[PDB]
């Protein structure tokens, strides 16, 4: 019972840590997506204006 | 390159009418190509860069692009009724505003024109809008506190007169409650306050101005307001007009405070202006000149030397961040321009800890230079105990060394948290701040009820401000925490505790 | 004999001027616009030619403001690039981008004026000797030995400790040299320049009685000062340092804060100069613009210039073109981490990304080299298993991996250090640590001797005997 | 050193010369290559040549491609 | 590519024999067009290809065909730039091929040569 209780508390901690990690990852990914869209459109419009 | 704006046929007809003559269109320019916040005016041969030009509709403009045959100007409003082919008149005056003492108590629309509805403002005209910032010899190190009333700010992020302290956080995490607290706290001090609302909704400005008027902070405040529906040029200009209006007083030996609500909105208006002028933008479509936009504005907040009257301008810019993006573009630019920041966190703000200062990531580069002696003496132990709580709360669920850590985190951290939280639009005097920090961080409030900390603190505050006026006298006299005030505050808190228990 | 031109166009700081059909000014020639701004007549608007646009018209960039300028003003060309005062007349003075003293101490003796645009020293006139110098900073002296005579860069985001590091280096090494040490503010807080100047006066370095012997020279183009000034303040500072290196044959120091703002003002200018930008909106002449500035900062047989430069990384982007190009000219970098700064580890020097070309067993010796290698190896193992120990935790690692974690934590605590210039922030006044003490302390940590004492005993101390004193104090205090 | 040539092009050189230096080294090596001798060439920092070429192309107002780099 | 394709068209149509047409990187056939397209005045498309990527691919691909009187089995190598399988050039090729065969750098990194991605390589047979 004590081993299973230690496992329960360890997996609770790991779930919480993976939760905050998933949050940080989603933030960084949204930033990367906006930066990718911005750079792509800026490059396209730069080429078009250069023509 | 093959086409031009004055390529229109009537100008060439006029030129073919007479080739060599004497006089050109000197102050008289005929508008053409009214575009998107710009108007390419043919004429104005003797015009200067930065010149105010006046249109037939009534709109003001600034001569920005002085090309070879046309001058291109920027419209200072919704220049809708600017009829093409109409006259434009130069004023000879580089961009400036009327400045006076008759502005204290009014609301202004980034053009020094009252949106107040209380009539006009007399003036002795001065103050070019883009004034130069003071040099190295002109200014001086900061040495006197600018009290905000908030215990956490005045204890751990102390701000002095002449420091640019950034208020950075998410949306609806504070920063305007904080700005208004600092402005309402200037009632006794001899400090002019300027508040620039750059992109706020009109109802937010209404609430702020009515709170100012009701609480009496309008006798020493000016308000420059550009709502969300204002032209991007007006939102771009409004903090510069605020800075000129405050520099008027600052260069006359008087201390000023200025608050730029949403300086990031000025950056977004400038990005709109640049993209409509087709300038090649940098990261996230920002002009690349946006650092200069913010830095030439923030360098005007200074602490002048004794030769210049010792006047000061304190700047409290405000930057909203997207999902707490400290490392974004405009946040990092303003951080690299200012002298410390105050991080408001949406997590602590929504968790109830309402002045949501993220003290572990917020600095002030003045510190003890700004703080008074009493606040240093009482705040040392306070920042120490909150430092301890910082690692304790994140690290230990129950505790390590469960006996003293439950004597550490409970007695210090979770009660000092209730000590630091402060209601909306209720600043504290420095005596109450010193007393409140001393009551907590020495270890006197270790056994109260966690829901009774607030009540005990406010009632003890009224008690000491009723029974012990000599404490307030010895604090407002020498500004130090003597053993006399210490001991009498000790017996005062013992009396107040034995009174409050029953 | 001097050309007189008319202003044809004004677009912010970039204006083009029409000259007589015969005589047009060369590139980089200074142009004086007469000017009239609510006064009698200040000629303060100096420009410099960038490109000859054709049809008797050249395009310049103003070193001042252009508000109030009219089309058709008279533009006298100086017939030579911007020359600034050099020599002992610059010692103890503060200067502009134009060599005009802003200290209100009087005018400078302008006998010797050398132009800000020159070519770099020849290949044959270059030092090839490799010397390091200790700084008193544990992480710098251990993992990134700064070369004597070489360019040294400090990379960080906004608010990570670039200026505290520069000022700590100035506190440690600048008062030891025999040569002068010039400082150039290339766009930074004017508050900081004023603070540094007042510190110089109170220290005695800038003696108000006899300015003529100060061994410092301060050039400042700050965060105001339109991009014509922020782009050439670095060049005038470099010219003043080159005079002491070349002529006097002294060993100069060249502390520069934010050479990034030189690049930034160059891109700001080039936008209105009518050029197609690069990928991140920078100027197309970015790499050669950095090269023309950094290739003059060298060590010839005459003298040496040890340059210590701060390099801003915008939005904490080390891949950004401006730091990405600075990296090539540097030879000892030191990268600061926002994560390390937020974890209280000051200085926030990222140990693994901060390298040096002098960490070689032939230059620093084999003992120093092996200790640095072992430190970087344990730090790399820690950085590897960081994400696993972030999700799961330390309880799942092996015994050797747990020992490596504990040793890496002790190392990253013993990397922090109190600074003399940061006594207001940390308290517990600064410590200077020699190189031998750092080497012995890290031998002691990695050797397993100091394996049974708290991690906090190493945080913000110098000279690991102080770590042992702090551990004893903590255990006796409980 | 008795069997190697050094083709230096520092950073303060014009972008034309940095763009041309690998071709200069390659013609130098091709001489010995077609003289029945074995040669070995090393272009240190070829990305710097690409950057110099990109600068030259943007200054010539040649339309840019990915990351302002020319199509070719 | 059109030269070699014409040589195969003759062997399919006039000689009426089964041709076996192997092509090296057809990515190069598209990037050469993207190289010249800016100089031809054409405005840049998505990330930098010519606006006529799909039609330029389609002309040459639809010319490759078993025409009921002879058959052309065509095996084409398609360079995926930066392992971006959703890059426009390979994206517009996928729709033209019958049996695609994706190669994984993750299998090459351990030696499962031929490093053919088993779950990505589909086929219509
Ligand atoms: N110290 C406080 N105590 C109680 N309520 C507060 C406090 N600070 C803020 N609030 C409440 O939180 C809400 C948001 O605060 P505030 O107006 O300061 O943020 P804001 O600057 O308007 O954010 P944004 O401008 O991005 O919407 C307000 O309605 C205010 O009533
Ligand atoms: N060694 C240190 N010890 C304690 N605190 C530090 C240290 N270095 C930096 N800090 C904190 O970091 C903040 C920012 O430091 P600083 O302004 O010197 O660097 P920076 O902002 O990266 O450089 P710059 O001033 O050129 O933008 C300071 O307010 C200081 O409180
Ligand atoms: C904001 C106004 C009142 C001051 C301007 N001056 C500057 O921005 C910079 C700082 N300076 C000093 C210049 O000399 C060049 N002028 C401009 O860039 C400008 C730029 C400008 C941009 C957008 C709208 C109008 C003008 N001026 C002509 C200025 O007058």
């Amino acid at each position: 019972a004590s081993e299973l209780a230690a496992r329960m508390t360890a997996m609770s901690n790991a779930t919480d840590n993976a939760n905050e990690l998933k949050k940080t990852l989603s933030i960084n990914y949204n930033r990367a997506r906006q930066a990718k869209i911005t750079g792509e459109i800026l490059e396209i419009v730069a080429g078009a204006n250069a023509c | 390159a093959t086409i031009r704006a004055d390529e229109i046929s009537k100008i060439i007809r006029e030129r073919i009418e007479g080739y060599n003559r004497e006089v050109k269109v000197v102050n008289t320019g005929t508008v053409l190509q009214v575009g998107d916040g710009i108007a390419r005016i043919h004429g104005l041969d003797e015009v200067m860069a930065g010149e105010l030009v006046e249109f037939e509709e009534g709109t003001i403009g600034i001569a920005l692009n002085l090309e070879s045959n046309n001058v291109g100007v920027v419209l200072m409003g919704d220049g809708l009724m600017i009829q093409e082919g109409s006259s434009v008149k130069a004023t000879g005056r580089i961009a400036q505003i009327p400045v006076s003492e008759a502005y204290l108590g009014r609301v202004i629309n980034a053009l020094a024109k009252p949106i107040d509805g209380r009539g006009e403002i007399t003036a002795s005209e001065s103050r070019l809008i883009e004034s130069p910032a003071p040099g190295i010899m002109s200014r001086r190190s900061v040495y006197e506190p600018l009290q905000t009333g908030l215990i956490a700010i005045d204890a751990m992020i102390p701000v002095g007169r002449g420091q640019r302290e950034l208020i950075i956080g998410d949306r609806q995490t504070g920063k305007t409650a904080v700005a208004t607290d600092t402005i309402l706290n200037q009632q006794g001090q001899n400090v002019i306050c300027v508040y620039v609302a750059i992109g706020q909704k009109a109802s937010s400005v209404a609430q702020v101005v009515t709170n100012f008027q009701e609480r009496g902070a309008m006798e020493y405040t000016i308000v420059v307001a550009e709502t969300a529906d204002s032209p991007a040029t007006l939102q771009y200009l409004a903090p510069y007009t605020g800075a000129a209006l405050a520099e008027y007083f600052m260069y006359r030996e008087r201390h000023t405070l200025i608050i730029y609500d949403d300086l990031s909105k000025q950056a977004q208006a400038y990005r709109q202006m640049s993209l409509l002028l087709r300038r090649p933008p940098g990261r996230e479509a920002y002009p690349g000149d946006v650092f200069y936009l913010h830095s030439r504005l923030l360098e005007r907040a200074a602490k002048l030397s004794s030769l210049l009257g010792e006047g000061s301008m304190t700047a409290l810019p405000i930057v909203e961040t997207q999902a707490g993006d400290v490392s974004a573009y405009i946040p990092t630019n303003v951080i690299s321009i200012t002298d410390g920041q105050i991080f408001l966190s949406a997590d602590l703000f929504n968790a109830g800890i309402r002045p949501a200062i993220n003290v572990g990531i917020s600095v002030s580069r003045v510190g003890s230079a700004a703080q008074i002696k009493a606040m240093k003496k009482v705040a040392g132990k306070l920042k120490l105990e909150l430092a301890q709580f910082a690692e304790l709360e994140a690290f230990a669920q129950f505790a390590s060394d469960l006996d003293k850590a439950t004597q550490n985190q409970l007695a210090r951290g979770q009660r000092l948290r209730e000590l630091l939280k402060q209601p909306q639009s209720a600043p504290l005097t420095v005596e109450e701040q010193v007393m409140t920090i001393y009551t907590g961080t020495n270890g006197y409030l270790d056994s109260l009820e966690l829901d009774q900390v607030r009540k005990y603190l406010v009632e003890l505050r009224t008690y000491v401000k009723t029974n012990k006026p000599e404490f307030q006298e010895i604090i407002s006299s020498t500004k130090t925490f003597t053993e006399e005030a210490e001991a009498l505050l000790k017996e005062a808190i013992q009396e107040q505790m034995e009174r409050f228990l029953l | 004999k001097k050309n007189l031109g008319r202003i044809a166009q004004i677009i912010g700081p970039v204006l083009d001027v029409a000259f007589p059909p015969g005589k047009m000014p060369n590139i980089y020639n200074a142009l004086i616009v007469k000017g009239r701004d609510t006064a009698g007549q200040p000629m303060n608007v100096t420009c410099e030619v960038q490109q000859l646009l054709g049809n008797n018209r050249v395009r310049a960039v103003a070193m001042s403001a252009t508000d109030g300028l009219t089309r058709g003003m008279e533009v006298i060309d100086t017939g030579a690039p911007l020359s600034v005062p050099v020599g002992g007349a610059t010692l103890g003075r503060i200067f502009n981008v134009l060599g005009e003293p802003v200290d209100n101490l009087g005018p400078v003796d302008t006998r010797t004026t050398s132009p800000i645009h020159r070519s770099a020293p020849a290949f044959t006139q270059l030092d090839t000797k490799l010397s390091i110098f200790e700084t008193g900073i544990k992480v710098v002296d251990l993992l990134a030995p700064y070369r004597r005579g070489g360019k040294i860069g400090l990379f960080g985001g906004a608010g990570v400790g670039k200026t505290v590091l520069i000022m700590e280096l100035i506190n440690n090494i600048a008062k030891a040299h025999g040569g002068v040490s010039v400082f150039g503010g290339v766009g930074e807080r004017t508050r900081e320049g004023n603070d540094l100047y007042m510190e110089m006066k109170e220290s005695g370095v800038i003696n108000e009685q006899n300015i003529a012997e100060s061994k410092v020279a301060l050039v400042y183009g700050q965060m105001n000062e339109p991009p014509g000034a922020r782009m050439r303040v670095g060049l005038t500072a470099l010219t003043m340092a080159e005079y002491f290196r070349d002529v006097n044959e002294q060993d100069v120091l060249l502390f520069i804060d934010n050479i990034f703002r030189f690049v930034q003002a160059g891109s700001e200018v080039s936008a209105l100069l009518g050029r197609m930008p690069s990928a991140v909106g920078y100027q197309p002449t970015l790499s050669t613009e950095m090269g023309s500035l950094q290739e003059r900062i060298t060590s010839t047989k005459e003298g040496s210039i040890t340059s210590i430069q701060a390099v801003y990384v915008p939005a904490d982007d080390l891949t950004d073109p401006a730091p990405a190009t600075t990296f090539a000219h540097l030879d000892a970098t030191t990268v600061l981490s926002r994560g390390l700064a937020a974890k209280g580890i000051y200085p926030a020097v990222d140990p693994l990304d901060s390298t040096s070309t002098m960490l070689q067993p032939r230059i620093v010796g084999e003992e120093h080299y092996e200790i640095a290698q072992r430190v970087k190896e344990t730090l790399q193992r820690y950085k590897e298993l960081q994400d696993i120990i972030a999700i799961l935790g330390l309880d799942e690692l092996s015994e050797e991996d747990r020992l490596t974690v504990a040793r890496a934590r002790k190392i990253e605590r013993f990397l922090s250090q109190p600074f003399f210039v940061a006594e207001v922030f940390t308290g517990s006044p600064g410590k200077y640590v020699g190189l031998a003490e750092t080497i012995r302390g890290f031998q002691l940590i990695l050797s397993g001797e100091l394996d049974s004492l708290p991690e906090q005993a190493f945080y913000l101390v110098g000279n690991i005997d102080e770590a042992t004193a702090k551990a004893m104090n903590l255990e006796m205090e409980s």
